[PDB]
């Protein structure tokens, strides 16, 4: 059955009797079962990259053939777990092992064995009943906030021959038998899954809804949506974490995996420390955000196969929680540390150099991972809707965004959450640059706002203007000095700077800003925006008069709304219901106009 | 248990192709298995298997083929990988780059054998950086100060005196003192006057029994520079994760380890990647950079402080730029501080440790010192900012402000990055240095500090 | 026209390094002249 | 790279053609 | 005021030119000490040979072992000239047991032409029929190895374990 | 977008023996006769004891029916009805009632943009969350308003937009939502809601007499400690004897609350 | 209308045939069927990639950046099917559509297409982000064939004449603004501020249109003109006397 | 190849000698001689040679100091006056342009093809650098002595007092180890330290 060993080249080991094998076939290799690919036949030999250090194989050596590509195993037990890129259990190689180190020749199963869970089988079904790929015949309710749909493995149809009853089972047992042009397969709640190969759908749709991220610059100015491709600029000097964690401990996402490209030894274990400790709220319980995620973290010395492969286990594991109707949403730390492995295969292959070092294909596997994204009709018969939403951070070096991996990311991603060391360094915390940053998913949210926000559009455009126009004014301002404007330009510019400090800004340790909910998002702009064109009405209104209204004449007779605009951030979702925080709004509303009136 | 049966040896010398011997007929070779080779004189050489295929097993030699031939020639297979045997007497210690000692002393009487090659720490398992190690540089302690557990190279270039800051930090690294702590420094590359220094001045200025020190000289056959930053990692494992001591590495040239990649690779005869460098290379320095950090339920710690020789001054190159991505910081030698005769010559500006705000605060070193740090980085800067702008405008035309951040620059170089080679500052010595500079402004004009701090601290 | 032709080498990469740096030293020095300039001129119209 | 490739690739060949001519 | 911070350096320096010559001496003296017990067992093992009965034991081991390395059509045993009879059981009762393990025909030769060195403390070198590989099986080579792998055992056992060896692994 | 043949012919036959399974369950007598009569073209070919090679085969040769489209939006009408009626298990609603929803889900643009879903995904929430929920003020609290939600929904269906059903979503959600440990704002939003209810008695015969019991109790147990005359908690205590949940008995708990308020 | 998709997820080496299938059925549509088929040929660099991918996978001689060294024979393979042929009424026009990486011009894949197209129309990001669409800069443009596309029987009779001036003072205005951008408008003459006016003026009018406006030849012209107005008739350089008597005025 | 420091040859022999004598083609340009840039050469061996110069030279080592500083500020005066021109510079900076170029052009230039010239003991040597730092020394002593005083001491002040002991100072190239006894040069160097001193006394 089994090859054997015929040479080793530093990580390349050449294997002869592999007449049965395929091209990317995953192999053991050595007595001590080290993992590696194939990466050639030549007929009845293979060469098999391997991944972990080769010393000590040998000529001879047992070569055992896995009977599958390089793959993810799925089902209950994912969630809390950290895998390794090429899905291995780093808290129980850890803890079955008792030692600090991966050992060279790791053979953990990656969903663990001899752990039962509660199953409920789909009460609907019978013996008999006729089943297809992505049916839900049963659930396991392995943590309170996420029941994890089981289903059957896409390439799998039939008819069912039996079905356990309710109970307590785990991977051994033999949960599902179908029968399919008279031969049976026998089937678990594991399923396997090719990892470089998408998981397919019904039709992948249209995205149309906001991944709210409960931060006022992201979810107003640049929103992402569920489903959405997205950059981020990932530098120490600019606050990385403060999107990521965000976005996991409230966001309006069912479940989060986040994959270490390829991080520096202790930033990863500062991620890994750290996230266990986030907790959310849900159904007025406090919990951790461990019962809703998987950590596929790779440190830079992780196998390079390991690095290359651990976005692909990403949006994988992503998909398959996609298809159990969820909106999943998974971050990458670092695609360019991902594109770093990518150059180190294709150099250990020997393949020549396209742009900068990096393989030709550098675009073609960015932009076919990108692509794995978006909302989607699920595979089989309950009909569910779910997502994946990729937020990819890149590393350009010292900015440069023609680095051909954040080059071909910016041109793949449809939002780029501009974070700039420049803003941090001010402390104008999220720290994203507004001029650079962008989203082209403003036309696809029009339906969703048109219904529950409708004016919320006009309101956006006129932010991003008074914006824009006071980055034009301070050119003028440092020409010929803040009196030299005009009233309509200087009341445009204390505005720009209100929405810049008191809206944009927001301080996420505070109990008013940890998070903030899209309703106060929206208020707090409205007021501010209503304040500018009625401001903006009685200055222009009073042109060529004897007494011309001024902002500071607003800020004399009226800096009470000011300060109250300011003011409009503390509001809390938590001590103050949401009818209380609109009233108050809409008092400041009622008091501006009236302030306004004593003017013009 | 152990290898219980017995070594082959083979005559079947093959061929020879520049530092390679190809054995045939071989039986069962391993991959990376380390061979004694015997000349036709009878002398010894050690050589490790690079290639096996088939009844072949290429050996690279260590010293160079020359005395081979194809007959005469006889080769000892160990039947095993290479070991270092390993222990806490390598403190006080000085190795060649194969682990054989050479100060005088007996050879090592392994506590256990490891593989050189170390394994993967689980990322489980590695704990956060988060109390600090006093280098004693003032231009390292206050502006960059080292979480123990962080890695932060030391950037340099041809003609600097890094060798002098790499043996400075060797001498007076410790902890804080508010025992158990050794550096394990490696050195590759090395003329032997350099290596003269090292062992010298380690043996001379007190550090010994808290020191391991391995040396790859310059002459030494290129394999062996590739060993022994390995090598010392290993011992720096040992060290930590067995034996529960801190452990600080240093590593002296990083670009002469990058420069024996080349020469294996070209054995290899694998094509050359990037500017000539192995494709790997990234890997390969994560594997020997990433043996780093705290671990989950060991008091043990390595940090390391990679000292790298930038190729013509060039933070593009491979070497520095890899390494900037891999490790968490960066510290800077700098020509102009080194020309103007200021000892040591780092250069605070373009350098950042990351993990700084968790090496330092209160309860770890004192509570000012986060403070004080940005104050003096953005003292410095303005400082080189209106040292710019008198060179434009005369002294004349400089205001009272400007002037106290003239004479701040003037004597931070004079006072704070200067230090000689045996001035072993605490960081409460930095600190007060700090102040005692800070303290030239008027309380008001200090913006980064809190006026608390300032309240505790700003007063004599 | 667009660029200066030196011929692309390691030779040319740390010469056009060190003139970028030079450049960027010579627009700050004469950006600090113009602003000291530009400072004593704004105090002669007060005057 | 390309070159270098090349070179390799002509090695590999006749490596091979000398060890077909051991017959 | 510098050099007298210094002085407590001073002291360190001098403490350590002697503390650090002080433990190379101990060290010194503990391989002197497992260099001895090494003479020791290889005194017990020229002891051991004297014995007819357990030295045809180990040949019976040591001539089987090369042969189930050294796995050709041909192969020389190289032994002591006043062993050989021994030997010459020993590759007999050896030659089934290689037929058993390898399921293939061998013929094996002692060259009493090219005896060993008559000082080493017994045992056998083989060799194959080319005389291009070989293995030693001198019960030094297997004292040699085996002393060196168990060395921590060695070290363990011989002067106690070493408290602050807090983790295994 | 697309799929293999194989494939897609397989998720066709798998949306016919699912509606098949879904029009059983909604209805094992064949009651629902306009929603039975608009599903007979897939309906035939599961309830037929035929084999899965055979539909295939069928569905290969265009003698099913095999738009994904259509029977997608097929499918998830017949099911959306499925969860209303199992969402409201304990109060089974009315025949004429099923197939009304049913045409008003059959005209709809799409139903997964439609509040009908918004309201069904609401209900689906509070419903599930009752199933591992502990004894506890709050989660006796929303089984009580779960049940009168359902029971609501029994009488009026989803499309309508009674306003008690969408003040029953507004304040069932809300509880949910309010924090485990905020016990006097889950009491103050089951007394709103209570007085809210136009009903002298929202919760009479709705559910268990002993849960009945439970809320009663509940009110008088944190109503008591707030009592510092001896004689104003003998009358609270004799409010005991109640066992249906009433307006009455709230006022007269806050009643006898607001004298001690007074004398103090 | 006819729609070959591949897209980034499907494989990389059925890109290489994509555009040909599309062709080949332009030629049986165009050539057997005489329809006027129009060509669409969207991302070239997402079909170059393919290109490129494959140049390294069998280890060809490559061109600048990685292209294998027939790069220009590939496109070529795609880009010469178009044109009349004598008897046939149909007529294949392609107008592939790229993305240059780095925006670089110069860059393989716009370049060796530049010297395969009949010209080539260049689109901007110092158009679009001042928001003018389409953001097609007409000054690095050009189209091989309107020499003989334009004029009498075709178009009015001005209009060659007319782009050749529109070029000119296009290209001044850059010049013109260029020099603004360092020494000021006090270095710049009235007419050299007239060329910044020109250049201003002509990319919110002539440029600038409505994503669903169609404007006819003759309209276009006439906003040149009124444009071109801006300077006085001698001026315009580019443009015989005749022309400027029969059209300058109005 | 190309003058190019970047070199393979170059950045393997930079990593192993311990001193390196960069030519430089810009002062082969300008026909300076021997030619050796001081800012890119470098040699590790001052740390041991210390000893040795504390012993036989005890002076030698401050003035090595002072030397490279000036060294040093003369490219960064340079390239400021550059742009900006000599006006911005405080005298001290003018004074340290001034011994800065008998530094580089009296000092550290030496012609192999002149008789006095085509070696130099280091008794010479020290001498030389010993005179102009302390010229250097006194002169910036001169200006800074004079900060806040009825009359400030300038560089064209000094130029006119001490035009003698210039012309003197860059002559101390011309003394000849041939016709000269060592002790002849250093006598002779100790008139020009008593020379300076004397004429700084007019100034101070």
């Amino acid at each position: 059955t089994f090859g054997y060993v015929h040479g080793v080249s530093g990580p390349v080991v050449t294997a002869c009797d592999m007449a049965g094998a395929a091209m990317y076939e995953l192999v053991r290799v050595g007595h001590s079962e080290l993992v590696g690919e194939i990466i050639r036949l030549e007929g009845d030999m293979a060469t098999i990259q391997v991944y972990e250090e080769t010393s000590g194989v040998s000529v001879g050596d047992p070569v055992l053939r896995t009977g599958k590509p390089l793959s993810v195993e799925l089902g209950p037990g994912i969630m809390g777990a950290i895998f390794d890129g090429i899905q291995r259990p780093l808290s129980d190689i850890s803890s079955q092992t008792q030692s600090i180190y991966i050992p060279r020749g790791v053979n953990v199963s990656a969903l663990s064995r001899d752990i039962k869970w509660e199953f409920i089988p789909s009460k609907n079904l019978r013996v008999g009943s006729h089943i297809t790929g992505g049916d839900i015949y049963g659930i396991v309710n392995e943590n309170s906030l996420i029941k994890h749909k089981i289903m059957l493995p896409p390439r799998s149809r039939g008819s069912v021959t039996y079905i356990a009853p309710p109970g307590n089972y785990d991977a051994s047992d033999v949960v599902l038998e179908l029968e399919f042009e008279g031969v049976k397969e026998k089937l678990s709640m594991v399923q396997v899954w090719p990892v470089r190969q998408v998981r397919p759908v019904t039709e992948k749709l249209p995205a149309n809804h906001p991944l709210l991220t409960g931060q006022r610059v992201l979810d107003a100015l640049f929103p992402c949506v569920q489903g959405g491709t997205t950059a981020i600029p990932g530098a120490f000097g600019c606050g990385k974490t403060v999107i990521s964690q965000s976005l996991s401990k409230y966001s309006n996402s069912d479940v989060i995996i986040y994959v270490g490209c390829g991080e520096r030894g202790n930033e990863m274990s500062e991620v890994l420390r750290d996230f266990p400790e986030l907790t959310m709220e849900v159904d007025g319980k406090v919990e951790s955000i461990m019962k809703r995620t998987a950590l596929v973290a790779n440190t830079s010395n992780m196998p390079v196969a390991a690095r290359e492969a651990s976005i692909y286990t990403g949006i994988t594991l992503s998909e398959y929680f996609r298809d159990m109707g969820y909106h999943v949403s998974m971050m990458a730390d670092s695609t360019s540390r991902w594109a770093e492995a990518l150059r180190e295969i294709s150099g250990r292959l020997a393949e020549m150099p396209a742009d900068s070092g990096y393989p030709a294909y550098l675009g073609a596997r960015l932009a076919s991972f990108y692509e794995r994204a978006g909302r989607v009709k699920c595979l089989g018969n309950p009909e569910r809707e779910g997502s994946v939403s990729i937020v990819g951070a890149v590393s350009p070096p010292g900015g440069d965004f023609s680095d051909p991996v954040t080059s071909a990311t910016l041109g793949i991603v449809q939002v780029f959450w501009g974070l700039d060391k420049k803003l941090a360094q001010r402390k104008h915390f999220p720290s994203v640059n507004w001029l650079i940053s962008y989203s082209k998913y403003m036309r696809a949210l029009d339906e969703y706002y048109d219904k529950h926000f409708t004016e919320f559009v006009p309101l956006r455009t006129k932010a991003k203007e008074i914006l824009q126009e006071e980055e034009d004014l301070a050119e003028i301002v440092q020409l010929v000095g803040k009196a030299s404007l005009a009233e309509t330009d200087k009341i445009t510019l204390e505005v720009a700077k209100l929405i810049k400090d008191d809206f944009l800004q927001q301080n996420g340790y505070t109990p008013y800003d940890r998070f903030c909910p899209f309703y106060k998002t929206v208020g707090m702009l409205s007021n501010m925006i209503s304040f500018y064109d009625m401001a903006r009405r009685a200055v222009e209104t009073t042109a060529q008069s004897d007494n011309k209204i001024t902002w500071s004449i607003i800020r004399e007779h009226m800096g009470e709304i000011l300060y109250k605009l300011s003011s409009m951030k503390f509001k809390d979702p938590v001590k103050d219901g949401e009818a209380k925080i609109k009233a108050d709004y809409a008092q400041l509303l009622e008091d501006m106009q009236n302030a306004f009136r004593s003017l013009e | 248990n152990y290898l219980s049966q017995p070594r082959l040896t083979y005559k079947t010398v093959s061929g020879v192709n520049g530092p390679l011997v190809i054995l045939d007929h071989v039986k069962f070779p391993r991959y990376a298995e380390i061979v004694h080779l015997t000349l036709p004189d009878g002398t010894k050489r050690s050589g490790q298997v690079l290639e096996v295929s088939g009844s072949k097993a290429v050996v690279q030699v260590f010293e160079g083929t020359s005395g081979i031939d194809a007959k005469k020639t006889s080769c000892e297979f160990t039947g095993d990988i290479l070991r270092t045997p390993v222990s806490e007497d390598m403190l006080g210690r000085v190795f060649n780059g194969s682990g054989k000692p050479i100060d005088r002393g007996p050879v090592v009487l392994a506590e256990d054998f490891l593989d050189i090659m170390g394994q993967p720490i689980n990322p489980q398992c590695r704990i956060y950086p988060e109390e600090m190690i006093q280098t004693g540089i003032s231009a390292i302690d206050g502006m960059n100060s080292i979480a123990r557990g962080q890695k932060i190279p030391i950037f340099s270039a041809a003609g600097l005196p890094h060798n002098e800051i790499a043996a400075q930090i060797c001498r007076q690294a410790g902890l804080v003192k508010k025992e158990n702590f050794a550096i394990v420094f490696a050195a590759m590359g090395v003329n032997m006057e350099t290596a003269r220094f090292f062992k010298s001045d380690f043996e001379e200025n007190g550090s010994m029994d808290n020191v391991c020190l391995f040396l790859n000289l310059a002459n030494d056959p290129t394999i062996e520079r590739i060993i022994t930053p390995r090598l010392a990692l290993t011992t720096a494992e040992f060290l930590a994760y067995q034996c529960e001591k801190h452990v600080l590495v240093i590593l002296t040239d990083m670009s002469s380890y990058a420069e024996a990649l080349r020469e294996v690779s070209a054995a290899r005869e694998e094509v050359p990647g990037r500017r000539g460098f192995p494709g790997y290379m990234y890997t390969d320095l994560a594997t020997i950079y990433e043996r780093a950090g705290r671990v989950e339920g060991r008091n043990g710690s390595i940090t390391q402080i990679p000292i790298l020789t930038m190729p013509n001054d060039d933070i593009t190159h491979p070497i520095p730029d890899l390494t900037g991505y891999i490790t968490e910081g960066q510290i800077y030698v700098d020509r102009q501080l080194h020309n103007r005769q200021i000892y040591p010559p780092i250069n605070v500006l373009p350098s950042l440790s990351r993990l700084m705000k968790s090496a330092i605060g209160e309860g770890m070193t004192r509570k000012d010192h986060a403070d004080v740090s940005n104050q003096l980085y953005a003292c410095y800067a303005i400082g080189k900012d209106v040292q710019a702008m008198k060179a434009v405008v005369g002294e004349e035309a400089l205001t009272s402000d400007d002037l106290l951040y003239l004479e701040f620059l003037q004597k931070f170089e004079k006072n704070f990055i200067t230090q000689g080679p045996y001035e072993n500052r605490t960081v409460y010595e930095t600190l007060d240095i700090g102040w005692q500079l800070l303290r030239i402004f008027p309380k008001e004009m200090l913006k980064r500090i809190p006026q608390s701090t300032l309240s505790e601290f700003y007063p004599r | 026209k667009d660029r200066i032709e030196i011929f692309p080498s390691r030779m040319a990469q740390t010469i056009m390094k060190a003139r970028l740096k030079g450049a960027q030293t010579g627009r700050n020095l004469l950006k600090k002249k113009s602003d000291a300039l530009t400072l004593r001129f704004r105090q002669i119209l007060k005057k | 790279f390309y070159r270098l490739k090349k070179i390799q690739e002509k090695k590999k060949i006749i490596k091979e053609k000398s060890e077909k001519d051991l017959e | 005021e510098k050099k007298e911070k210094q002085i407590e350096q001073q002291k360190k320096i001098q403490m350590s030119n002697l503390m650090n010559q002080a433990r190379l001496k101990v060290l010194r003296a503990r391989d002197d000490l497992i260099t001895d017990l090494l003479n020791e067992a290889k005194q017990r093992l020229s002891k051991v040979v004297k014995d007819t009965t357990r030295y045809q034991v180990l040949l019976d081991g040591l001539v089987l072992q090369g042969l189930y390395q050294l796995l050709e059509p041909r192969m020389i045993v190289r032994c002591r000239k006043q062993d050989f009879p021994l030997v010459k059981a020993a590759v007999q009762k050896a030659i089934p047991m290689y037929k058993i393990a390898t399921k293939k025909d061998v013929d094996v030769q002692i060259d009493l032409e090219a005896y060993l060195p008559e000082d080493i403390a017994g045992g056998v070198e083989i060799y194959n029929g080319d005389r291009k590989i070989k293995v030693s099986n001198t019960l030094e080579s297997r004292l040699d190895l085996i002393a060196q792998q168990m060395m921590p055992e060695v070290r363990g056992a011989l002067f106690g374990a070493n408290a602050n060896r807090k983790f295994l692994d | 977008g697309g799929l293999t043949s194989e494939q897609y012919h397989s998720q066709v036959v798998g949306k016919i023996g699912y509606i098949a399974r879904c029009m059983q369950t909604i209805d094992p007598e064949n009651n629902l006769k306009k929603i039975r009569e608009d599903y007979q073209d897939v309906l035939i070919w599961a309830e037929k004891n035929y084999r899965f090679e055979e539909i295939l085969e069928a569905s290969k040769s265009g003698k099913c029916p095999n738009d994904l489209d259509a029977l997608s939006r097929r499918s998830l009408i017949l099911q959306e009805l499925l969860r209303l009626v199992s969402s409201i298990s304990p109060f089974k609603m009315k025949l004429d009632l099923i197939e009304s929803q049913y045409e008003k889900m059959k005209q709809h643009v799409n139903l997964w943009k439609s509040d009908y879903h918004v309201k069904l995904n609401q209900l689906n929430q509070l419903t599930d969350y009752l199933k591992n929920a502990a004894p506890t003020p709050k989660n006796n609290f929303l089984r009580a308003m779960t049940s009168v939600l359902q029971m609501q929904i029994a009488q009026y269906g989803i499309t309508e937009d009674n306003e008690g059903i969408n003040q029953l979503f507004k304040l069932g959600l809300h509880l949910l939502a309010m924090a485990n440990e905020k016990i006097d704002e889950q009491y103050h939003l089951f007394k709103g809601y209570v007085k809210d209810q136009p009903e002298e008695s929202p919760f009479e015969g709705i559910l268990p007499a002993e849960d009945q019991k439970i809320l009663v109790k509940t009110m008088i147990d944190y109503a008591m400690p707030k009592l510092s005359s001896k004689v104003l908690q003998d009358k609270l205590s004799a409010l005991s004897s109640s066992d249906v949940l009433t307006k009455t008995l709230l006022d007269s708990i806050d009643r006898i609350v607001k004298e001690n308020e007074k004398l103090n």
